[PDB]
């Protein structure tokens, strides 16, 4: 509809770091996109960040290099960045900027949507309470994830978080038992290409590449396009959810690289720092990345996020894990100690927490004794850890029978409940039965987290 | 050996299917591509002069 | 009269040709006429913090001026509606657009001008009598629970010339008209009020009545007064928002106002889904609690600067209902988000950070924001009596409590509550630390507690002593392996464990204990203290004379009784009348006495 011929100015009044200043620019358009013609002919791209008077500062997605103040040219679009969306993109592969990788064509773009998206009306929200079938006992039963929720996984270097992602995207299901399937979405964030190859291979292992919207980005690629890639993936998810009536299992990876790129941009822009030197608006940026989820009235679709992140130095008070914990409801926190104990799946059950037990579980969905079983198991595990710490110094001689019972319960809990294996999908009922069998070792009297009625009803077996 | 034989069979089948869909798409094109390019010419013919909206003297 | 844009930088816009400017004056910018407020002026230039994300304003765009500062509307229909930071009723937008998105800067009226409401006159005011600002003259029934009251706005007086007779009238219909010097001036049912200006009052008054708290903890240990100030700093994971939900759900107050600062829409989702279901009665018919609550939703996706506005509108609404002659308990969530937003607007405006990157005036702003509170006497002939309390929630940066905001909130507030990460890790709901937490209102409430219950002090003092002794002996027993401990130490630590796992532990989501009354709490604590005291004297005398009563043998004797004392919380007061509960408590007490006589 825009019948305005395009413009191009050569007045480059400077370059400082990843920023470029354009003087004599006529009527700047804020939050614009521009294209750059290097003297040798290579194409480049960027977005206008700041405007003041007849000046316009502009940051370059792929990074400043080779730009000449007298030879290069810059042309102006007049419209905010809009990305091509398409339902046929499933089963394809692209780089961070969206261009094809598999010798595929320029996508035929069902519409052009805002990269920055738009918020969602508050009143137009419906709470999700459908339990998802993950097949992991440590998730189904303890930290059960429901539709329309965004639980991440806090992992460090060398941990098998990639295999956890593989399992959760493979054994997805519905606890409440036509056909079902999840439109996978995944975007890399500069991760080394070996993990990308492994994810690709596992995605053919699923056998449903026709429902795999994939994006890629490697370490050697320019750092600053990582700021764009997740937003493009989220726009695709929005299009496939609220326009095609489909469920999408959006998953990300390596948010630490995203934080680092945003940090570098902020340092180039010399904003006011915060904790550990991070940007002040990193929180609002993360909010724009994550809160784009859920399901709304009039639509059967839903958005589920699993934005796994790296956790430097295994420090919980590190800012990135902290702020990610604030903005979200739940966490998993795969453990280094368990992986060094040679146990799989190594998920620490205690630090993990899910906030959707309030409606996901209960009578009419799973059972009338799920919540009290989980609470009792949590309490028993915590006190088992405490008495283990006591035994670490005091010695078995001075202990009491209760201490030995708690240690044996902890041993049973670790050898049986957590040990689940790589390809053994398990039902909710089996996990509940296993938990009841584990709990059977303690007589009924010391169970201080179970009501009388349920305890009389179910225990004597 | 049986696997590669069946793979050849299935490859031939899906190739036939893809050719069928190619025929379908070209039929869909020739249905109305003339009217479509006519619409394109109608669009590009316009000029509509307009000064910048918020310019002031 | 108009200005033109010069430059923009996210949430701030420098303008030009605006010599006629005054700070804290509303403005509109762009073809989308986004609302803003002046913050800096120099020469002909200026700057405007914009309450909407600014991707779509270019240079040269028109800048319309108005003459009034930020303001809000007060009247019937506000109760039971949802508003955003700058007072847009979400239901009206969802009806108009028939969509699921917010268009950028929609111009909707705060209060609908198409619904008629019954009206009642004062019945004692006649044409020609003189009236002063602050006097109720009309009553409109928003719903069966609340009878809205309207009073003459301040800076207004004189003799009335006309009052609307009884009947149905809308907002546009003029109702009242007064003259004081010889000029007639009309008045409708809607009040325009600046948000940053304190509403005048007559005089201030102390606290006399206790604010009801659902949890047994924070009521018998760290109480709060109906009109005071509370703080609840706590790291992530605990999700103290649920504690805020419990406070809003059950409370002896009259009106509850919840405001949001940068949380998720899911919190709204629970509260809006649940409140229509919940229902309660006071003097007859039963009505949903949604009719007695107002919401101000603001998710983090919303614009940054809008949050400051949102908090200020919240305090304004609670102030207006304070003038109504009621008690209104508000809880504000995530003030740290407000602090961050202020940091960000300052940093973009390029001031010099004072401490932790935050501005140099966060302390005074927070102090003034908290200062709008207390129990006062209204200014009117019907001589109302209003009250307002605040429950601010603090978000430590990483759980560290040395942050400047936490120290300021501690220094301004009167009641401080502690949240500990390990307690929330224990699933020990709620995670009250009982070590750094304190209150400063027990002395004021002693008069009430003596007048109405006549025994709380010995219970409280002994409980505090036991908790302190257990805290002292925790690491001691850790570092000596419970080897050379006297019987007194063992009874103290085990009764402390009983108090911890029964009296302090309270799952507020199981149906039988979603709510607990004060009488049951003091009955529990009376039973526990009596058990502890009788055990103490028994073991003391037996150790002194002969046949020392060690913990093992008394435990064997009273395993059944301590099991009942553990399981006694299973009452379900909705299904169990108070008389039966106290009868069972006396029955348990005499059982314990009978067992103790059986021993000796």
């Amino acid at each position: 509809y825009l019948s305005q011929p395009r413009l191009t100015y050569k007045t480059v009044s400077g370059v400082n770091g990843p920023l470029v200043i354009l003087d004599h620019v006529k009527f700047p358009r804020y939050a614009e996109i521009v294209h750059l013609t290097l003297p040798d002919g290579t194409k480049r791209s960027g977005q206008v960040l700041e405007v003041s008077g007849s000046k316009a500062v502009v940051q370059v997605f792929e990074g400043t290099s080779g730009i000449d103040a007298k030879k290069t040219s810059c042309e102006f679009t007049g419209d905010i960045l809009r990305t091509p969306v398409s339902e046929d993109m499933l089963g394809r592969v692209f780089n961070g900027s969206g261009k094809p990788i598999d010798r595929g064509p320029v996508v035929l773009a069902e519409d052009f949507l805002d990269i920055m998206g738009q918020p969602i009306n508050p009143q137009c929200r419906i709470y999700p309470e459908e339990m998802i079938q993950t097949g992991i006992s440590a998730i189904d039963g303890m930290n059960s994830i429901a539709r329309g929720q965004k639980i991440p996984i806090f992992s460090a270097a060398g941990l098998p978080h990639n295999e956890i992602a593989a399992q959760i995207c493979r054994q997805a299901g519905l606890v409440k038992k036509s056909e079902e399937n999840f439109a996978i979405v995944f975007a890399a964030m500069g991760v080394n290409m070996e993990t990308a190859r492994f994810f690709k291979s596992d995605f053919e292992e699923n056998g449903s590449m026709d429902n795999v919207c994939l994006f890629l980005n490697l370490a050697n690629d320019p750092t600053i396009e990582r700021i764009i890639t997740p937003r493009l993936a989220l726009t695709t998810a929005e299009f496939l959810a609220y326009q095609c009536e489909k469920h999408v299992l959006v998953i990300l990876t390596d948010m630490s690289s995203y934080a680092e790129a945003l940090r570098e941009v902020s340092a180039a822009r010399e904003e006011v720092p915060g904790r550990r030197g991070f940007p002040g608006y990193m929180y609002t940026d993360l909010a724009t990345i994550y809160e784009r989820a859920g399901r709304v009235e009039g639509r059967n679709g839903s958005i589920t996020q699993i934005p796994i992140l790296t956790m430097p130095n295994d420090d919980i008070t590190h800012p990135i894990p902290d702020l990610t914990g604030y903005i979200t409801e739940g966490q998993i926190y795969v453990d280094r100690q368990l992986h060094n104990r040679q146990i799989y799946p190594p998920i620490n059950v205690l630090p993990s927490l899910s906030r959707l037990m309030k409606s996901a579980i209960g009578e009419g969905m799973t059972r009338k004794d799920h919540a009290d079983v989980s609470n009792q198991l949590y309490a028993c595990y915590a006190i088992g850890k405490d008495v283990q710490a006591m035994k670490a110094v005091v010695g078995e001689e001075a202990l009491t029978s209760d201490d030995l019972l708690y240690l044996e319960f902890l041993q049973k809990f670790e050898k049986n409940f957590i040990t689940q294996g790589p390809y053994e999908n398990r039902t909710v009922y089996e996990t509940l039965d296993i938990g009841w069998q584990l709990l059977r070792i303690f007589p009924k009297e010391m169970l201080k987290r179970i009501p009388q009625s349920t305890l009389s009803e179910f225990y004597p077996r | 050996q049986a696997a590669m034989g069946s793979q050849g069979n299935l490859s031939a089948e899906v190739e036939q299917a893809t050719r069928r869909q190619v025929q379908g798409m070209q039929s869909s094109q020739q249905r109305n591509r003339e009217r479509v390019l006519a619409q394109l010419l109608g669009m590009v013919c316009e000029v509509r002069p307009q000064v910048h909206p918020n310019y002031r003297v | 009269t108009f200005g033109y844009v010069h430059g923009v930088s996210g949430p701030v816009v420098t303008a030009c040709d605006m010599a006629g400017a005054a700070m804290y004056e509303l403005v509109r910018v762009g073809h989308s006429e986004l609302v803003g407020e002046i913050i800096r002026l120099e020469g002909d230039m200026a700057t405007i913090q914009v309450y909407e994300e600014t991707s779509g304003v270019s240079v040269g765009d028109p800048v319309l001026r108005t003459g009034k500062p930020l303001s809000v509307e007060l009247g019937p229909g506000i109760m039971g509606a949802i508003f955003d930071g700058i007072q847009r009723p979400l239901s009206d937008i969802s009806s108009q657009t028939q969509s699921i998105y917010i268009p950028r800067g929609v111009n909707v009226s705060a209060l609908s001008r198409d619904i008629k409401w019954e009206f009642i006159p004062s019945k004692n005011l006649r044409v020609g009598s003189h009236i002063t600002g602050g006097d109720i003259y009309g009553i409109v029934n928003e719903n069966s629970l609340i009878k809205h009251k309207i009073m003459l706005p301040p800076r207004n007086r004189g003799s009335v010339t006309y009052i609307a007779p009884p009947g149905n009238y809308d907002a546009s219909d003029v109702v009242l008209e007064l003259e004081f010097e010889g000029v007639k001036e009309k008045f409708s049912m809607v009040q325009v009020w600046p948000v940053r200006q304190v509403r005048p009052v007559t005089e201030k008054l102390p606290a006399n009545h206790p604010l009801l708290t659902g949890q047994r903890v924070l009521d018998a240990l760290f109480p709060c007064v109906q009109g005071g100030t509370t703080a609840i700093p706590g790291a992530f994971g605990c999700g103290k928002t649920v504690i805020s939900q419990s406070l809003s759900k059950y409370s002896n107050s009259d009106v509850i106002i919840y405001v949001g600062c940068g949380e998720r829409g899911n919190e709204m989702s629970e509260v809006l889904r649940d409140f229509p279901e919940l229902t309660m009665e006071v003097d007859g018919k039963v009505e949903s609690i949604m009719k007695r609550t107002a919401l101000v939703a603001n998710t983090s996706n919303m614009p940054v600067a809008a949050r400051e506005a949102s908090i200020y509108t919240g305090i304004t609404l609670s102030e207006y209902f304070r003038d109504m002659g009621y008690h209104v308990s508000m809880m504000a969530d995530s003030t740290s988000r407000w602090a961050e937003a202020l940091r960000e607007i300052s940093g973009r405006l390029a001031e010099m950070p004072a401490d932790s990157g935050y501005p140099a005036y966060l302390g005074a702003r927070l102090a003034s924001f908290y200062e709008r509170a207390g129990r006062v006497k209204c200014l009117g002939n019907p001589e109302r009596e209003g009250s307002v309390s605040i429950v601010g929630a603090v978000s430590p940066p990483g759980g560290d409590f040395s942050d400047p905001v936490t120290s300021a909130t501690l220094g301004i507030v009167q009641v401080f509550w502690g949240l500990d990460k390990k307690l929330a890790q224990r699933k020990h709901f709620p995670s009250v630390n009982w070590l750094i937490s304190y209150s400063k209102y027990m002395r004021a409430l002693d008069e009430y507690y003596d007048k109405h219950f006549t025994e709380f002090v010995p219970l409280r003092t002994k409980a505090k002593e036991i908790l302190q002794e257990e805290e002292d002996l925790a690491e001691i027993v850790q570092l000596v392996g419970k080897a050379s401990l006297a019987e007194t130490d063992k009874i103290t630590l085990e009764v402390a464990k009983l108090i911890k796992d029964d009296f302090l532990q309270q799952n507020g989501y199981t149906p039988y204990d979603r709510f607990c009354p004060f009488y049951k709490t003091v009955g529990m604590l009376s039973n526990m203290i009596s058990f502890y005291d009788m055990a103490r004297r028994a073991v003391e005398t037996t150790a002194q004379s002969d046949n020392k009563i060690t913990w093992s043998i008394i435990r064997e004797h009273m395993g059944e009784i301590l099991y009942k004392l553990s399981s006694m919380k299973f009452k379900d007061p909705v299904k169990d009348g108070e008389a039966k509960i106290k009868a069972d408590y006396a029955q348990l007490l005499e059982d314990m006495q009978n067992a103790f006589r059986s021993l000796e």
